[PDB]
């Protein structure tokens, strides 16, 4: 069922700043202490990120934004959550089951990496009854499936294991990039426990590299999946009886630029500097260091 | 008086090489050994990755 | 009646498929050995590693980018690894004549 729900909200974009993110391991070569500078695709630091968000505080059954997007040279997607509404993604070019498409789903007991083509509906998604046996009963991803030549399956990312409405401690980083026919994912679960629900968390992190294909289709367009609980919180009808929880997530994009990184002992990130925002740090970039004298 | 005049080194013997072991093959086993077999006209077309 | 089957490959290497390394071999330590860990050929000796990698690292890089320090693919251990040995030569005379 293609569903086409209505009650559509469609509403400007939310920006907010992209306050010091996106950063990760270039290579898998390991450093001791040192400081190197590398050019590379990166996150720039401080750009406006587009907000999406589903939420159920004034509209149970009318908050719903799940749009497509373009995937020029790659994403930093960045979602925060508590019980895990966002549960699969979508990519190609046409999408009309006619060209190859990655439908990267989570399940629950292995995540599902596929090539194949569908004919994917206006509105494509998941959705799951509140009943005791728990399933994805609508499985209103798509209506057709027609070739392919390669799948994968692995263990499923893991989950916080934090199942409550109060602070989201769920919050989970993804980068993807395509390049050389191979799409390379990295990404961190971070949980943290409380923080105030204004924007992305003020501080610094890593993107361990997670994994790799070598299937090597062009990609330019893609789009989210998002798996609802439709509950009884509106109880009655399913198609436009629902809820829309709480869920936000900020969507960014990634440009070529270098940067000067440091390591520790271990050789973990700590943080790093780029180099085309500020005088000072063209200063310190060219210096070779994160200090200056007069 | 003294003289910088020769340079020497010491030559390895034997070489090794390794790699991760051959955890995954390619399953070949149901195509010669399987249960029936495909006609004249028409075939099984199996790709392998 | 035979039964047969025509096995037919594809070309042009864009996407890579099948391939096989194989022919694994043995180890040795604490002499001067060339080494193909994977494909990284060099030429010195093998010791240990008290330092640690990070669980997706695979082999380290130390000061004016050279390798230092390589897990094996089968044993996970990351091994350190060291230029082989050599020198310079003086001699000292005391006078052809004398
Ligand atoms: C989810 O996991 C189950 C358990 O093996 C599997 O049968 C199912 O195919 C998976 N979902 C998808 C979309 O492959
Ligand atoms: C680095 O990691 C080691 C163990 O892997 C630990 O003993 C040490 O305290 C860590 N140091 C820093 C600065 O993270
Ligand atoms: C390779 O296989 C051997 C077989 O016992 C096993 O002990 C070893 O842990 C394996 N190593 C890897 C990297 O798979």
């Amino acid at each position: 069922q293609c569903v086409n729900l209505t009650t559509r909200t469609q509403l400007p974009p939310a920006y907010t700043n992209s306050f010091t993110r996106g950063v990760y391991y270039p290579d898998k070569v390991f450093r001791s202490s040192v400081l190197h500078s590398t050019q590379d695709l990166f996150l720039p630091f401080f750009s406006n990120v587009t907000w999406f968000h589903v939420i159920s505080g004034t509209n149970g059954t009318k908050r719903f934004d799940n749009p497509v997007l373009p995937f020029n040279d790659g994403v930093y997607f960045a979602s925060i959550e508590k019980s895990n509404i966002i549960r699969g993604w979508i990519f190609g070019t046409t999408l009309d089951s006619k060209t190859q498409s990655l439908l990267i789903v989570n399940n629950a007991t292995n995540v599902v990496i596929k090539v194949c083509e569908f004919q994917f509906c206006n509105d494509p998604f998941l959705d799951h009854k509140n009943n005791k046996s728990w399933m994805e009963s609508e499985f209103r991803v798509y209506s057709s499936a027609n070739n392919c030549t390669f799948e994968y399956v692995s263990q499923p990312f893991l989950m916080d294991l934090e199942g409550k409405q109060g602070n989201f401690k769920n919050l989970r980083e993804f980068v993807f990039k395509n390049i050389d026919g191979y799409f390379k994912i990295y990404s961190k679960h971070t949980p943290i426990i409380v923080r105030e629900p204004e924007d992305l968390p003020q501080g610094f992190s890593a993107l361990e590299p997670l994994v790799d294909l070598p299937i090597g289709i062009n990609i330019t367009r893609f789009q989210t999946l998002l798996a609802l609980h439709r509950s009884y919180l509106t109880p009655g009808d399913s198609s436009s009886g629902w809820t829309a929880g709480a869920a936000a997530y900020y969507v960014g994009y990634l440009q070529p630029r270098t940067f000067l990184l440091k390591y520790n002992e271990n050789g973990t990130i700590t943080d790093a500097v780029d180099c085309a925002l500020d005088p000072l740090s063209e200063t310190k970039c060219t210096l070779k260091s994160f200090t200056v004298e007069k | 008086g003294i003289y910088q005049t020769s340079n020497f080194r010491v030559q390895p013997t034997e070489s090794i090489v390794r790699f991760p072991n051959i955890t995954n093959l390619c399953p070949f086993d149901e195509v010669f050994n399987a249960t029936r077999f495909a006609s004249v006209y028409a075939w099984n077309r199996k790709r392998i990755s | 009646p035979y039964r047969v089957v025509v096995l037919s490959f594809e070309l042009l290497h864009a996407p890579a498929t099948v391939c096989g390394p194989k022919k694994s071999t043995n180890l040795v330590k604490n002499k001067c050995v060339n080494f193909n860990f994977n494909g990284l050929k060099g030429t010195g000796v093998l010791t240990e590693s008290n330092k640690k990698f990070l669980p997706f690292q695979q082999f380290g890089r130390d000061i004016a980018d050279t390798t230092d320090a390589v897990r094996d693919p089968q044993t996970l251990e990351i091994l350190d690894i060291t230029p082989c040995s050599f020198g310079g030569v003086s001699v000292i005379t005391p006078g052809t004549n004398t």
